């Protein structure tokens, strides 16, 4: 019942640079369907050689 | 300092940052359209017909 809020959270604070967050963070929650989805969990990636591409945050307004 | 067992607790506080959303769930900014292509003012015919 926390996981959203922490997710968006941290969204929040990599969109607008806050808290040390990078701005190249992945946070990605695997959600609990109670199906046979993928493995659940939150997953937070700052490592290097990923690839990255930006949209932009219509509920921050910023990329 | 006899360090006795005490007895089981009542339950659990538990205290976090709760964040802000005054800001989010307003209306949606999305990216402006670009226009789409619209013709020139002040095209005329330059070319005319030899003879």
């Amino acid at each position: 019942d926390l996981a959203p809020g922490i997710a968006d959270s941290l969204r929040h604070f990599k969109v607008l640079r806050e808290k040390r967050i990078p701005p190249w963070m992945e946070v990605v929650l695997i959600p609990m369907t109670g199906k046979p989805s993928l493995y659940p969990g939150l997953f937070l990636f700052t490592t290097p050689c990923r690839l990255v591409r930006p949209v932009q945050n219509l509920a921050l307004g910023k990329e | 300092g006899g360090l006795t067992c005490a007895s089981a607790p009542q339950g659990t506080l538990r205290i976090l940052e709760g964040p802000q959303q005054s800001l989010s769930g307003s209306p949606l900014q999305p990216i402006p359209a670009s226009p789409p292509p619209q013709i020139p003012p002040g095209l005329r015919p330059r070319f005319c017909a030899f003879g």
